[PDB]
């Protein structure tokens, strides 16, 4: 071919003989992840400890400080810095910039880059394989849910000290927090979400029950039945038909779903879906939209308060929100 | 039947009605499951539309009342009642229909028909598996749904001081049992809700990147752009290529799936298991043997005034929970607590 | 007719429309 | 001494993972 | 709120901002009214 | 069994079905209107939230014997 | 119509059968159009109609009549509603001339020609003549074009356009000196996006905005001149996909980044959104929230500038990591919140102690104390405040409502540009329908991947 | 049992439904639950 | 008996076999049409 170098780079990187699969969104992809673990890792195992609320009150995080693997995190970057962009470059020293929660930034936007790259190198593997290319399409829910977690939550809030901590308890600590301040278990956004996952569950072992239930007899007892299938064999090993009469005569009939492709769409479908829309559920309450607020909707005649299970949602979040972050405010309404 | 038939009883009758294929299958199984089922749903229907809570949570908690669909819910009785089976003509009620429902006899009855429900479906599935012949892998899958009904609405509510602390049947009330739980027994810290997260979080994985797999592997087997046409339920060809999808996951991810029957056995696989060792951690929370703290790190900041983790600002926000919904949350304890002994932040 | 269809479609459609009924009535109460 | 226990942990599941990646039985066609 | 010539429209205005999402319905109807051939 | 969209389409369904779910409609607004709704269910009135004594909400706070403390809790 | 088994596509993709169809596509187009123009004219009546010039625009969830306030037409200076009428004549008019769109999207798509490509060559595309759809580019370029400078001219010849930022309340003025520095004005492009840069969200003179229209407006001109004379360049016909989903997807992709934009504009920005019209933002509301109570709190004596907080870093004010002393507590993360009733407060090194004392007016202060109890917070079911309030106030901030919009819209657009541009490329290359399965290229690599 | 086309039974019943949707919502802002 | 509890204990088992055999009988006449 083509005797010059670049040519030659172009055909290694767009190449479908490596082992992984490099590609033009791939030379992008590969720098950004492997900074991004890079650091997390050395933050996570030995990083002292973070001003998170810009309070001057350190919150320890790693490993060497006192922590384990469920309590350990990176903790985010310091109130203090907001929004502002906080590069290793702009810190006067490594101290500095290891107490002011920099390591979290560097971290995220590293990451946020290199889960962009990933879908994008989806869509070029499909490409290049001569396949349908909408692996990428269902893969941009999960991206869109922690670009909502890390990047969009953070803009609407004004800091990134409002990001979910990269870490276990870290991250529970942002779910608790974000309940007392924007009700999200009656914003009908996370009812979709929990529809979706409990529906992705749920269609999960319904189809790989159905499929394995229907696979055919090729393998005869004193050994699993995997043996039965081959990698090439190119045939459906199960009886198709007979799982959708199991599932028709389960529920009702003409249930549908007698497509293997209709029923691998909606398998498709559902979970992404929802996860689309619960990712779109915690960007506007970013925004502070917040989920339902029928707190003392029903009154009795003369005007008493009648409390309903809202009520109690509402003394919990209550509780939630008086301690959540001690000596971070000083005037009675949050608003941030 | 084996070395011979004999004579047809009036049990070969009953069988051969009941397992005749109409539009809605009965069965044996039915006459345990369309009863229970249809009462169980008919009662959390009346009891959202009518009754109430205010002598059993002092909420009110149905349609009439002025509640919404998200916000009605048949409460768990009184906890004065303690574990009482509540029926209709116990104790209790002493046969009066309407103090039955307004002391809360009305959500026993629904968990009591509703678990007798799910027995009920699950021998369904096994009766319809076998009559199709298949291999009923789908009653051990739903066998998860009931170890987590079992654990929660029955185990648990026994495990405590009465049904009160029951999940009440509503959208808002299982609200209020998930921060209590997270209040009390600090749920989320508990490494059985974290496999059960797992489990759910990786089968809606597994679920979505089938599903995308197969469309988008798809073999043309057709002329038109709508790619659902293509297909015939009987073709015995495989409509998608299982080696691009596995050379493709292998390139981009590094490990796929070369076997259809083991890929299909993890998407069944992975969903029960997180339901079975979430349904393992709520019966030690029954107990009481919650995985609260973290001793070694209690005894540091104990010791140490400027040690601090996102574990002891979660330890911070369960006790705030608790104090402030403990007032009006568990009525029978008179919990009048002044204002100033709530815990609570600066200015907030 | 009268057919084990007819009633599982009766069970969950008179009770439906009785409840549909009561519930369109509370609509319209004032406390 | 915790801290290293940890790490080792991580060390051994990051391992597994790159030998089930670059070391993995092939997939075998038929 | 609107001139004192168009009060008596109110009505009509309060209605309008509706009909949008009526098209989109519309097209479903006209669809189902052809089989959805 | 006769498809449902046959059943549907039939003008013998509509006419036997057009006074038949109008009724159950009215009996039904006819139940929460009349009282009845309380009256059997249960659920107190907007004015019986609170009696003279009691301002505050009921408790059960007895195992048996419940149904006289009910009785007595509710609106008389 | 049409069928599927003429077309191959089902009912649920049918206006793909319209990509071929030159003269239905343009009714359908013609026939949106007309939708959007006739929801702009109903819901802006219906604004009117719903609208108290007693109460601010942004207390009665009003979208579009900030929208025509910020352009003058009936505010008084403070932004006082002065005349309604104005607001009735937009709406009527869009309303007018949106019949008149339906009827000419109803024509074209239902007796008009079904492709333009004989009757009528001058409106014949085929979605690969590259020069064709240049031209259209270029027509379409130049009435945007037309469109900012309509925009300039409004500002400069024909009373104006709000400026918050001018002395007292802000008023309607009429930009003179527009900034047509070339500097100035490509520098917001290349600014940052992070804190205290904004990129372009960041603009705060009038005179930025007017000359940034006037570049755009002429340079908009002049590219659909270009663009209309040219052809792509070889190298551009080898970059890009040539066909009507590949354009289709471009312009998702554009229109979701425009999006995301328009959201972080109306929640940030404060210059082209006034205060006014649609409430504070976020940082003007905790800003104004700190302000209010340093001011309460200095005036019942107290000296807030030794005032030490709880954390030992400063109740009142403190020092931005620059240097800058700004407001304490949380609000801190919101330091470079500018505002028209907070810059008179500001000396060379930020906030000054001496025009915190004494130099503060009363209408400053009832306006951050407005913008306190306005603080963009709401349910979905519009309840105002924190998610943990009585449900007694009935108010979302209008800033919050065309964030979270937009932010949806542009995010399913991005979705749009995936799943478009995945479907072109595919289609181009031939793969649309699946793999061959007489010849599929993985049977035709090296094993091991 | 060609008379009453489906797609008119199905338009007239989804409309009923819609409007009952919307009854819903009015009497969740006024009456019983409006919280006033 | 003594205990009214009890009474009503037994007339349960009573109701509850009246619907167990209402059930029964109701498949019975069904299959035999
Ligand atoms: C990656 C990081 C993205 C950060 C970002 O970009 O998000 C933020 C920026 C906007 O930046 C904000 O811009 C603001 C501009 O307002 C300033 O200027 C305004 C002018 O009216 C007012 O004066 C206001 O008071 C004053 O603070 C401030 O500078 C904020 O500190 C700054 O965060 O969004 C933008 O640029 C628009 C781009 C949004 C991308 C969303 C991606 C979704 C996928
Ligand atoms: C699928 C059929 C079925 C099943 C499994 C159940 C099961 C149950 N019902 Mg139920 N019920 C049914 C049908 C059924 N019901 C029908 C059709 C009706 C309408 C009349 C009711 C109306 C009803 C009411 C009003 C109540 C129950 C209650 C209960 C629970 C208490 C059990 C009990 O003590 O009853 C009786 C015990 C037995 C029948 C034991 C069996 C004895 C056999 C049949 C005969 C032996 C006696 C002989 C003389 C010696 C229980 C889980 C109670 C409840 O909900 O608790 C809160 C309650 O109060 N049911
Ligand atoms: C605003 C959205 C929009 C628009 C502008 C169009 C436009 C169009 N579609 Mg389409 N469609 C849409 C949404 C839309 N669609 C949606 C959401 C779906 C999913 C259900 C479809 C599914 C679909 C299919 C399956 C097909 C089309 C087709 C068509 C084209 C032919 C229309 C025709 O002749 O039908 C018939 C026209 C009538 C039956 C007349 C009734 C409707 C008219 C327009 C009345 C409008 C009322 C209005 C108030 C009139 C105002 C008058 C004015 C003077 C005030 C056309 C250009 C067809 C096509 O592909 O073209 C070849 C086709 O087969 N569409
Ligand atoms: C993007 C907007 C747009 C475009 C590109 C066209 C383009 C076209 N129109 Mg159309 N039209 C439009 C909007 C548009 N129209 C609107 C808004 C209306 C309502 C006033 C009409 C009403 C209309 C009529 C009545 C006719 C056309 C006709 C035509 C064709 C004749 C060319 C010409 O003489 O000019 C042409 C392809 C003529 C035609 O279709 O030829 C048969 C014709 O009779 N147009
Ligand atoms: C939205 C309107 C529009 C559209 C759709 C197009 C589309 C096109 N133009 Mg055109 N152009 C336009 C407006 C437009 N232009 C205007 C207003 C002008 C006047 C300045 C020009 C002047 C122009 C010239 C001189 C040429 C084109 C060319 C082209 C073609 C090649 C595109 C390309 O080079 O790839 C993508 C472009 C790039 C990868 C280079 C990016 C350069 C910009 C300035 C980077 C700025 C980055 C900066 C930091 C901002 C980042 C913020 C951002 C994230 C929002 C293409 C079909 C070429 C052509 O084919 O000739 C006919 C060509 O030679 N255009
Ligand atoms: C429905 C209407 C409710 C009537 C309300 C009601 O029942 O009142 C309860 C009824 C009331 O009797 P009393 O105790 O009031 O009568 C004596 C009084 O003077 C002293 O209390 O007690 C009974 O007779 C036994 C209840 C059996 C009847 C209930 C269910 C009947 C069959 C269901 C059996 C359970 C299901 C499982 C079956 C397998
Ligand atoms: C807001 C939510 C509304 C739009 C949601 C976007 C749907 C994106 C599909 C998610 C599934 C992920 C890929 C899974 C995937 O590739 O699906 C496979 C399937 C491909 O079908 P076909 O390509 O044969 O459909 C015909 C046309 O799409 C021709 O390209 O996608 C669809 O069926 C789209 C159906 C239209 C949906 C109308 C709404
Ligand atoms: C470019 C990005 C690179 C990063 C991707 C990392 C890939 C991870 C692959 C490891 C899989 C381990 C199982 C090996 C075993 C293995 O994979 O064998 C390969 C197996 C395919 O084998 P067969 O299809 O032949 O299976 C049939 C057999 O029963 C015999 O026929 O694939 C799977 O079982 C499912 C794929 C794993 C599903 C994802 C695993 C998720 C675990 C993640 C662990 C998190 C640790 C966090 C660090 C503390
Ligand atoms: C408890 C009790 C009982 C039982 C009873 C029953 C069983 C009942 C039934 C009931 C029922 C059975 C009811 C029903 C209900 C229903 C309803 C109430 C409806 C609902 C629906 C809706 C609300 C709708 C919605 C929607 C719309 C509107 C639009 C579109 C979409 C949808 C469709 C979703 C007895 C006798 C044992 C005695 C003792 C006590
Ligand atoms: C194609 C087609 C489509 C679409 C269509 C369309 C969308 C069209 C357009 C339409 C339109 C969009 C039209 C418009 C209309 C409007 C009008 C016609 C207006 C009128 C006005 C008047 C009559 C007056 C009024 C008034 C005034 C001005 C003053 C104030 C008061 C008032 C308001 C009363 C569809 C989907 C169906 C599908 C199929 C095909
Ligand atoms: C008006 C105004 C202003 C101004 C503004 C401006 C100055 C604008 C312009 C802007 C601009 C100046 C824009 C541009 C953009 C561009 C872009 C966005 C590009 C993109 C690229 C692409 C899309 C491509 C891709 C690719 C490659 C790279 C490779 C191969 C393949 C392709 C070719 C496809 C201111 C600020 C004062 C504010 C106020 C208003
Ligand atoms: C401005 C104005 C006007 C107006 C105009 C217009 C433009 C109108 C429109 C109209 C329309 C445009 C209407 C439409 C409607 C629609 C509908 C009514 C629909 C419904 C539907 C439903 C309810 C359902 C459906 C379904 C689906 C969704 C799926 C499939 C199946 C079915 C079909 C069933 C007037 C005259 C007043 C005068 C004054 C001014
Ligand atoms: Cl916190
Ligand atoms: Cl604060
Ligand atoms: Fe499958
Ligand atoms: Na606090």
């Amino acid at each position: 071919e083509n005797t010059s170098l670049w040519a030659r780079f172009c055909e290694w990187i767009t190449s479908t003989e490596n082992r992984l699969y490099i590609g033009w969104f791939g030379v992008i992809m590969i720098p950004t992840l492997l900074t991004a673990i890079s650091v997390y890792i050395i933050a996570f195992i030995a990083a002292p400890p973070v001003d998170i609320d810009g309070i001057r009150e350190p919150v320890s995080g790693s490993l060497l400080y006192g922590n384990n693997i469920i309590t350990g995190a990176v903790v985010p970057t310091s109130n203090a810095i907001g929004l502002h962009f906080y590069p290793i470059w702009e810190a006067a020293s490594l101290d500095e910039w290891l107490y002011n929660g920099g390591p979290y930034q560097l971290v995220v936007c590293h990451f946020f880059l290199g889960v962009c790259c990933y879908m994008g190198r989806e869509w070029e593997l499909s490409y290049r394989l001569g396949m349908r290319p909408w692996i990428a399409v269902a893969y941009s829910a999960p991206v869109a849910a922690a670009t909502a977690v890390f990047i969009i939550y953070p803009i609407g809030q004004g800091s990134f000290s409002d990001g979910m901590p990269l870490g276990i308890s870290g991250t529970f600590n942002f779910m608790i927090v974000f309940q007392a301040e924007h009700n999200i278990l009656m914003h009908p956004f996370h009812m979709f979400g929990v529809a979706g996952v409990f529906g992705g569950s749920l269609f999960s072992a319904m189809h790989g029950s159905l499929v394995t239930s229907s696979l055919i007899r090729e393998t005869t007892e004193n050994e699993s039945a995997n043996a039965g299938y081959k990698f090439g064999q190119e045939e459906e090993t199960y009886n198709i038909v007979a799982a959708h009469g199991y599932f028709g005569r389960l529920i009702f009939q003409y249930a549908s779903f007698n497509n293997s492709r209709s029923l691998h769409f909606f398998l498709a479908v559902w979970p992404v879906v929802c996860i689309w829309l619960t990712a779109l559920g915690i960007s506007t309450m970013a925004f502070n939209l917040n989920g339902f607020n029928f707190n003392q909707s029903v009154v009795d005649s003369n005007g008493r308060v009648l409390n309903t299970w809202a009520d109690i949602i509402n003394r919990a979040n209550l509780g939630m929100e008086v301690m959540h972050e001690r000596n971070a405010h000083n005037f009675p309404l949050d608003l941030a | 039947i084996g070395t011979y038939q004999e004579k047809r009883t009036w049990f070969d009758d009953a069988d051969d009605w009941l397992r005749q294929d109409r539009f809605v299958f009965v069965g044996w199984s039915g006459l345990l499951l369309l009863p229970c089922a249809y009462f169980a749903v008919g009662g959390w229907l009346t009891g959202c539309t009518f009754v109430t809570s205010w002598y059993t949570h002092g909420l009110a908690s149905s349609y009439i009342e002025g509640c919404n669909f998200l916000t009605a819910a048949v409460s768990t009785p009184a906890n004065s009642l303690g574990h009482s089976l509540l029926f209709v003509w116990g104790p209790e009620a002493q046969g009066d229909l309407t103090r039955w429902f307004q002391l809360g006899g009305l959500w026993a009855f629904v968990a009591l028909h509703g678990a007798f429900g799910l027995i009920g479906f699950m021998l369904r599935q096994f009766e319809i598996a076998r009559s199709v012949n298949l291999r009923p892998y789908n009653a051990i899958a739903f066998s998860a749904p009931i170890a987590v009904f079992v654990s929660v609405f029955l185990i648990y509510p026994l495990g405590q001081s009465g049904w009160f602390f029951a999940p009440s049947f509503g959208v808002a009330s299982i609200f209020r049992f998930i921060l209590f739980f997270q209040g009390f027994h600090n749920w989320t810290l508990n490494p059985f809700h974290m496999m059960g997260v797992a489990g759910v979080l990786g089968a809606a994985l597994l679920c979505a990147i089938h599903g995308a797999t197969v469309e988008n592997t798809l073999f043309e087997d057709g002329d038109g752009a709508n790619t659902f046409r293509a297909f015939n339920p009987t073709q015995a060809e495989e409509t998608y290529s299982m080696v691009t999808a596995n050379r493709f996951w292998s390139q981009i991810f590094g490990v796929a799936f070369s076997n259809k029957r083991w890929l299909h056995f993890f998407m069944l696989f992975v969903p029960v298991t997180g339901l079975w060792m979430s349904a393992l951690g709520v019966v030690g929370l029954a107990l009481n043997l919650r995985a609260y703290d973290f001793v070694s790190q209690e005894i540091r900041a104990a010791e140490d005034p400027e040690f601090e983790t996102f574990y002891t600002k979660n330890i911070l926000l369960n006790e705030g929970i608790r104090a402030w919904m403990a007032a009006q949350d568990q009525p029978h304890e008179k919990l009048t607590l002044p204002e100033e002994v709530l815990p609570r932040g600066n200015a907030l | 007719i009268f057919t084990v269809r007819w009633l599982a479609i009766h069970a969950i459609a008179v009770p439906t429309i009785f409840f549909l009924g009561a519930i369109t009535a509370m609509q319209f109460i004032q406390r | 001494m915790e801290a290293l226990v940890y790490t080792f942990l991580l060390i051994g599941t990051l391992g597994i993972i790159f030998f089930s990646i670059f070391f993995r039985e092939p997939p075998r066609i038929a | 709120k609107l001139p004192e010539a168009y009060a008596p429209f109110s009505p009509i205005v309060d209605v309008l901002p509706i009909i949008p999402v009526l098209f989109i319905l519309l097209a479903f109807v006209w669809q189902a009214s052809v089989s959805f051939r | 069994e006769r498809p449902f969209s046959d059943i549907l389409t039939s003008i013998r369904y509509w006419v036997i079905h057009s006074i038949t779910v109008p009724s159950l409609f009215i009996a039904g607004w006819l139940f929460v209107s009349t009282g009845l709704a309380y009256d059997v269910f249960g659920s107190p009135r907007p004015n019986e939230y609170f009696t003279e004594d009691r301002q505050d909400a009921p408790l059960i706070t007895d195992r048996f014997n419940a149904l006289e403390q009910v009785k007595k809790l509710s609106a008389q | 119509g049409r069928d599927q088994e003429t077309t191959g596509f089902a009912w649920w993709a049918g206006n793909a059968r319209l990509i071929n169809l030159s003269g239905k596509l343009l009714g359908a187009h013609v026939a949106h159009a007309g939708l959007i123009v006739f929801w702009a004219g109903a819901m802006n009546l219906f604004e009117v109609s719903h609208f108290v010039p007693e109460k601010p625009m942004y207390e009665q969830g009003l979208i579009l009549l900030p929208h025509i306030a910020t352009l003058g037409y009936g505010v008084g200076p403070g932004g006082e509603v002065l005349d309604t009428f104005p607001y009735f004549v937009s709406g009527v008019l869009h309303l007018i001339s949106s019949a008149v769109l339906g009827f000419g999207g109803v024509y074209h798509s239902l007796i008009g020609p079904e492709t333009l490509e004989e009757s009528y060559p001058f409106f014949g595309y085929v979605w690969k003549d590259k020069n064709k759809m240049t031209n259209i580019l270029g027509y379409h370029l130049i009435i945007l074009g037309c469109g900012a400078w309509l925009l300039v001219l409004k500002a400069l010849y024909f009373g104006g356009v709000y400026d918050t930022w001018a002395p007292g309340g802000g008023d309607v003025r009429i930009i003179s000196n527009p900034t047509t520095n070339a500097a100035i004005i490509f520098g917001y492009i290349v600014k940052s996006p992070f804190g205290g840069d904004g990129w372009i969200v960041s603009v705060d003179n009038l005179e930025d905005i007017i000359g940034g229209h006037i570049w755009i407006g002429t340079l908009c001109i002049l590219g659909g001149i270009w663009h209309i004379y040219t052809t792509p360049w070889p190298w551009a016909r080898r970059a890009f996909v040539w066909s009507g989903e590949a354009y289709l997807s471009y312009s998702l992709a554009a229109v979701s980044l425009m999006g995301f934009t328009a959201c972080c504009f109306a929640w940030f920005n404060n210059t082209a959104y006034p205060s006014e019209f649609y409430g504070p933002t976020g940082p003007e509301a905790s800003q104004a929230q700190a302000f209010t109570f340093l001011v309460r709190d200095q005036r019942l004596g107290a000296n807030v500038a030794s005032a030490q907080g709880p954390t030992g870093l400063g109740k009142y004010l403190m020092r931005s990591p620059t240097g800058e002393i700004i407001f304490g507590g949380e609000t801190m993360r919101f330091w470079d919140f500018r505002g028209p009733w907070v810059e008179p407060l500001r000396g060379p090194s930020g906030l000054d102690l001496v025009k915190l004392k004494n130099d503060i007016q009363p209408w400053q202060e009832r306006r951050a104390a407005e913008y306190m109890t306005h603080a963009p917070l709401g349910s979905l079911n519009s309840v105002g405040g924190v998610a943990t309030e009585i449900n007694a106030v009935n108010f979302v901030s209008p800033r919050s409502w065309l964030a979270t919009s937009h932010f949806c819209l542009g995010f399913f657009f991005f979705v749009g540009h995936l799943w478009h541009a995945g479907r072109a490329r595919a289609a181009a290359a031939g793969f649309e329908k699946g793999i061959d399965r007489v010849d599929e290229p993985v049977l035709s690599m090296r094993p091991l991947d | 049992t060609g008379r009453i086309p489906l797609w008119l039974v199905g338009t007239v019943v989804g409309l009923l439904a819609i409007g009952l949707l919307a009854i819903f919502f009015y009497g969740s802002y006024v009456g019983l639950g409006s919280s006033l | 008996s003594v205990t009214p509890s009890l009474k009503n204990f037994l007339l349960s088992l009573v109701a509850g076999a009246v619907v167990l055999a209402a059930i029964a009988g109701a498949v019975t006449a069904v299959s035999n049409f």
